[PDB]
C-alpha cells in the first residue's frame, strides 16, 4: 500500500526479468568472445540491444518512485542504481553526438597506425609493434621517434574530439545533479544515509592526497634508484638533478615500470623465482593449473568450482580454425553460471593470472544470494583487489614449495627478496603517481579549474611535479597527450587502480594477521587458513548491499583508505633504497635539465 | 499371499512432463499395494527428506489415501518444500502444513527440462495478495495490484502479471537447474485403509 512495498514488488519483477535478459546477453557476448564469427556478432548486438532497451524502460518505470520516503537501505540502494539516467538525460541529438564521439575515439585508438616516414608500403600498429618497441628497445632516438610520432598523430586527431567530449560529459553530469563529470566518477565511492559510515563524493580527493603524501617518499627513493640505473642505460641524456625523460619508462605512457627490471635489477647474478621450467618438465597442463588454484581456494576455506565451470569454461586456446579473444576475463553470466575465458600458456604468469581470475570468480560466486542490481563489488577497487591478493599469495616461494613447483632445497636469501620486491615496486608503486596525476588532471579539466588553452602546460607541469617525469620537447594545445592512453580515450574511470592498489595491501595485512603470519608481509601465504577465508568471505558475501566503508571495516577494521599496509609491504625495499641512495640525489627538480 | 496390483508410481515419477508449481498436479493413490522401496533404491533421486514418518517403516504402515503432488521448481527452492519454510514457493505456489505426515522427493532434471533456447513451459507465481493455505492450488491469472489505482486487467504501472516463467537452460548452476519434486502425503480416514505395502511369507 505504501511506496516502499511498491518498490519491493517492482524490484522483484525487475530482478526476475533482469536475470533472464542479462543471462541471454552474457551468453551471446561469451559466444562472440570464444568464437569470433559474424552471426555471433549480430547475436551479441541483438542481445545487448534488448538489454539496453530493457534497462531504459525499467529506469523509466523506476524513476516514478521517489527515494526520500524509502527507509530501507537495500531497496534505496537498488533504486539508486536503477534510476541513474546515464546519457539518456540529454536531448536525442546530443546523446547521438556523444555516442558518435565515443565510437570514433574507439576507432581512432583501435585503428591508430603510426609508422616511419618514407617507408609507407606497410605500417605498424600500436598493440602488435609499438608496445614491443617501447618495452624492448634500448635506443634513445628510436623510442623518441615512436613516442613523439604516436603522440603527435593521435593528439592532432583526438584533441577536438576530447574538446567536445569534456563539454558533453559535463552537460550530462550537470543534468544528472552532479557538479562535473569528475564528480560523476567520484560518485561510485559516495555513501549516503548510513550513520558513521558516510562517505562523500568530495572527500575522496583529499583522501587520495592524504594517501599520496605518504606514498611520495618511497616513490622518490624508487625514482632516484631508477634514475641512477637509467643513467647506466643512458649516459649523457639524463641529469642527476632532473626528472626522467618520458619515453624511457618502458611503456608508451609511463603507466607501468615493470619493463625496466632488466635495466634496474638489484642483483642480476641471483636467479629469479620463475617456475615455468618446473611446469614444462612435469607437464602441467592448463586444467591442472586451474585445479591447483581451486586447491588453494579450498585450502583457504572458500567453496570449490561448480561443475558447469569445468564444463563450460574454455581454459585453452581452441585452435587456428576458431578465433577467440585471448584476453583473460572472468565471466559471471548469472543464474549460477561462472566461466573463465583464458587462453592459458604453460607459464608462471598464466598461473598467477589464473589465480587472479579465479579470485574474481569466487568474488562473483559469493554475492550470488544478493539481488541482481547489488551483484557487484562494494566499490570499483574491491573486485580487482580480491584477485590481486590471490596473485600475491600464490607468488610466494612458500606456496611454490608447497605445491611442488619450487624445490625444497631452494635458498630464499635477502637478495632475491629485494629483487622480487623491486619487481613488485616497479609494477605497483610505479603506477600510483601516474594514476593519481591522471585522475587529478581529469578532475580539474572536468571541474574547469584548468583553462581550455592551458591543458598541456598544466599536465606536463604536474608530470614534472607529481610523477617526476619530464617531456622530451614542449607540446602546445594542438596535441592531446593524455588521450593517447586506452582508459581516457574510451571513457573509463582511472582512480579504481589507485584504490585497488591500496585495498590490496590492506586486505593482505588483514588476512595475514588473520592467518597468524610471523614474518614480513611479502612472505605471507593465506593457504591452509580457514579463519582468513572466513574473514574475507564476510566481505565477499555482501556484494554492493553494504557501504564499502562497512565492507572495509569488516576486513581491516578501518572504514577509510590506509596507506600503512602498502609501505609496510615494501619496508625492506624501502630500507634498501635508503641505503643505496646515499651518493645519489633523492627527489627531482622541475627544470628541463635532462632534456 | 501372492502379491500383484502395484500402485501407479511409474505414472507419477516417470512421467514425460510435470506440471508447473503454481498449477501443481495432485494424483490420488488408492486400492493398490505401494512399494516405497523402489523410490529409496534409485540413486538419481537425491533428496528424500521425509517428515513425520520414518522411511524404513513406510512398507509396514498402511494408510487410507496417498497424495502425490508433482511439480517442477529450481534448485534453490527445493528447501522451501518443507514444513515451516517461507519464500516465493512456500507463500505463493505450494504450501506444506507444519504437521505434515509424508515425504518429499526431489531430483535434478536438467537433461529433461532444459533447452538451449530456454524452457518457458514452467511458471511460478511471484505475487499474491495473501500467503497460501496448506495444500491450496491457485491457478488464477488475475492482474496483481501493487498500487492504489485499479488495474482494469492491463499490466501497466504497479500492475503485474502474477506468473513468471523459469527460463531453464542446460548451462545454469545447480541452484537454478530444474528439479522435479514429488510430495507424498499419507492420510488416514475412518474408511478401511487400502494402500499398504506387501506382506512377507
Ligand atoms: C564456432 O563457430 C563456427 C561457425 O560456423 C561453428 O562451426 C563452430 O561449431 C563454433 N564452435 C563451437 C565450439 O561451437
Ligand atoms: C529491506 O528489505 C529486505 C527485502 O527486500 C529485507 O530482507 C530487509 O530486512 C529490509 N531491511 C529493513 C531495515 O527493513
Ligand atoms: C532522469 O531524467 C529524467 C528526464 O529529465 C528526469 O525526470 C529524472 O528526474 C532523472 N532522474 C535522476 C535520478 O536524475
Ligand atoms: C566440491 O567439494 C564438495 C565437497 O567439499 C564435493 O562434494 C564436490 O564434488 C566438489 N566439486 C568439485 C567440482 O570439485
Ligand atoms: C643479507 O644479509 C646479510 C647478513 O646479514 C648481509 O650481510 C647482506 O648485506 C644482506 N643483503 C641485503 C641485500 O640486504
Ligand atoms: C595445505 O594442506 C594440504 C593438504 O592437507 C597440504 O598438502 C599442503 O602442503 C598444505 N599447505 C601448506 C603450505 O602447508
Ligand atoms: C522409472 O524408470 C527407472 C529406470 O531404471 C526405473 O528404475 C524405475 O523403477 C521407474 N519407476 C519409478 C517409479 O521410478
Amino acid at each position: 500500500s505504501t511506496i516502499e512495498e511498491q518498490a519491493k514488488t517492482f524490484l522483484d519483477k525487475f530482478n526476475h526479468e533482469a536475470e533472464d535478459l542479462f543471462y541471454q546477453s552474457s551468453l551471446a557476448s561469451w559466444n562472440y568472445n570464444t568464437n569470433i564469427t559474424e552471426e555471433n556478432v549480430q547475436n551479441m548486438n541483438n542481445a545487448g540491444d534488448k538489454w539496453s532497451a530493457f534497462l531504459k524502460e525499467q529506469s523509466t518505470l523506476a524513476q516514478m518512485y521517489p527515494l526520500q520516503e524509502i527507509q530501507n537501505l537495500t531497496v534505496k540502494l537498488q533504486l539508486q542504481a536503477l534510476q541513474q539516467n546515464g546519457s539518456s538525460v540529454l536531448s536525442e541529438d546530443k546523446s547521438k553526438r556523444l555516442n558518435t564521439i565515443l565510437n570514433t575515439m574507439s576507432t581512432i585508438y583501435s585503428t591508430g597506425k603510426v609508422c616511419n616516414p618514407d617507408n609507407p608500403q606497410e605500417c605498424l600498429l600500436l598493440e602488435p609493434g609499438l608496445n614491443e618497441i617501447m618495452a624492448n628497445s634500448l635506443d634513445y632516438n628510436e623510442r623518441l621517434w615512436a613516442w613523439e610520432s604516436w603522440r603527435s598523430e593521435v593528439g592532432k586527431q583526438l584533441r577536438p574530439l576530447y574538446e567536445e567530449y569534456v563539454v558533453l560529459k559535463n552537460e550530462m553530469a550537470r543534468a544528472n545533479h552532479y557538479e562535473d563529470y569528475g564528480d560523476y566518477w567520484r560518485g561510485d565511492y559516495e555513501v549516503n544515509g548510513v550513520d558513521g559510515y558516510d562517505y562523500s563524493r568530495g572527500q575522496l580527493i583529499e583522501d587520495v592526497e592524504h594517501t599520496f603524501e605518504e606514498i611520495k617518499p618511497l616513490y622518490e627513493h624508487l625514482h632516484a634508484y631508477v634514475r641512477a640505473k637509467l643513467m647506466n642505460a643512458y649516459p649523457s641524456y639524463i641529469s642527476p638533478i632532473g626528472c626522467l625523460p618520458a619515453h624511457l619508462l618502458g611503456d608508451m605512457w609511463g603507466r607501468f615500470w615493470t619493463n625496466l627490471y632488466s635495466l634496474t635489477v638489484p642483483f642480476g647474478q641471483k636467479p629469479n623465482i620463475d617456475v615455468t621450467d618446473a611446469m614444462v618438465d612435469q607437464a602441467w597442463d592448463a586444467q591442472r593449473i586451474f585445479k591447483e588454484a581451486e586447491k588453494f581456494f579450498v585450502s583457504v576455506g572458500l567453496p570449490n568450482m561448480t561443475q558447469g565451470f569445468w564444463e563450460n569454461s574454455m581454459l585453452t586456446d581452441p585452435g587456428n580454425v576458431q578465433k577467440a579473444v585471448c584476453h583473460p576475463t572472468a565471466w559471471d553470466l548469472g543464474k549460477g553460471d561462472f566461466r573463465i575465458l583464458m587462453c592459458t600458456k604453460v607459464t608462471m604468469d598464466d598461473f598467477l593470472t589464473a589465480h587472479h581470475e579465479m579470485g574474481h570468480i569466487q568474488y562473483d560466486m559469493a554475492y550470488a544470494a544478493q539481488p541482481f542490481l547489488l551483484r557487484n563489488g562494494a566499490n570499483e577497487g574491491f573486485h580487482e583487489a580480491v584477485g590481486e591478493i590471490m596473485s600475491l599469495s600464490a607468488a610466494t616461494p612458500k606456496h611454490l614449495k608447497s605445491i611442488g613447483l619450487l624445490s625444497p632445497d631452494f635458498q630464499e636469501d635477502n637478495e632475491t627478496e629485494i629483487n622480487f620486491l623491486l619487481k613488485q615496486a616497479l609494477t605497483i608503486v610505479g603506477t600510483l603517481p601516474f594514476t593519481y596525476m591522471l585522475e587529478k588532471w581529469r578532475w580539474m579539466v572536468f571541474k574547469g579549474e584548468i583553462p581550455k588553452d592551458q591543458w598541456m602546460k598544466k599536465w606536463w607541469e604536474m608530470k614534472r611535479e607529481i610523477v617526476g617525469v619530464v617531456e622530451p620537447v614542449p607540446h602546445d594545445e594542438t596535441y592531446c597527450d593524455p588521450a593517447s592512453l586506452f582508459h581516457v580515450s574510451n571513457d573509463y574511470s582511472f582512480i579504481r587502480y589507485y584504490t585497488r592498489t591500496l585495498y590490496q595491501f590492506q586486505f593482505q595485512e588483514a588476512l595475514c594477521q588473520a592467518a597468524k603470519h610471523e614474518g614480513p608481509l611479502h612472505k605471507c601465504d593465506i593457504s591452509n587458513s580457514t579463519e582468513a577465508g572466513q574473514k574475507l568471505f564476510n566481505m565477499l558475501r555482501l556484494g554492493k548491499s553494504e557501504p564499502w566503508t562497512l565492507a572495509l571495516e569488516n576486513v581491516v577494521g578501518a572504514k577509510n583508505m590506509n596507506v600503512r599496509p602498502l609501505l609496510n609491504y615494501f619496508e625492506p625495499l624501502f630500507t634498501w633504497l635508503k641505503d643505496q641512495n646515499k651518493n645519489s640525489f633523492v627527489g627531482w627538480s622541475t627544470d628541463w635539465s635532462p632534456y | 499371499p501372492n502379491i500383484t496390483n502395484l500402485c501407479p508410481f511409474d505414472e507419477v515419477f516417470n512421467a514425460t512432463r510435470f506440471a508447473s508449481v503454481y498449477a501443481w498436479n495432485r494424483k490420488r493413490i488408492s486400492n493398490c499395494v505401494a512399494d516405497y522401496s523402489v523410490l529409496y533404491n534409485l540413486a538419481p533421486f537425491f533428496t528424500f527428506k521425509c517428515y513425520g514418518v520414518s522411511p524404513t517403516k513406510l512398507n509396514d504402515l498402511c494408510f487410507t489415501n496417498v497424495y502425490a503432488d508433482s511439480f517442477v521448481i529450481r534448485g534453490d527452492e527445493v528447501r522451501q518444500i518443507a514444513p515451516g519454510q517461507t519464500g516465493n514457493i512456500a507463500d505463493y505456489n505450494y504450501k506444506l502444513p507444519d504437521d505434515f505426515t509424508g515425504c518429499v522427493i526431489a531430483w535434478n532434471s536438467n537433461k529433461l527440462d532444459s533447452k538451449v533456447s530456454g524452457n518457458y513451459n514452467y511458471l511460478y507465481r511471484l505475487f499474491r495478495k495473501s500467503n497460501l493455505k496448506p495444500f491450496e492450488r491457485d491457478i488464477s491469472t488475475e492482474i496483481y495490484q501493487a498500487g492504489n489505482k485499479p488495474c482494469n486487467g492491463v499490466a501497466g504501472f504497479n500492475c503485474y502479471f502474477p506468473l513468471r516463467s523459469y527460463s531453464f537452460r542446460p548451462t545454469y548452476g545447480v541452484g537454478h537447474q530444474p528439479y522435479r519434486v514429488v510430495v507424498l502425503s499419507f492420510e488416514l480416514l475412518h474408511a478401511p485403509a487400502t494402500v499398504c505395502g506387501p506382506k512377507k511369507s
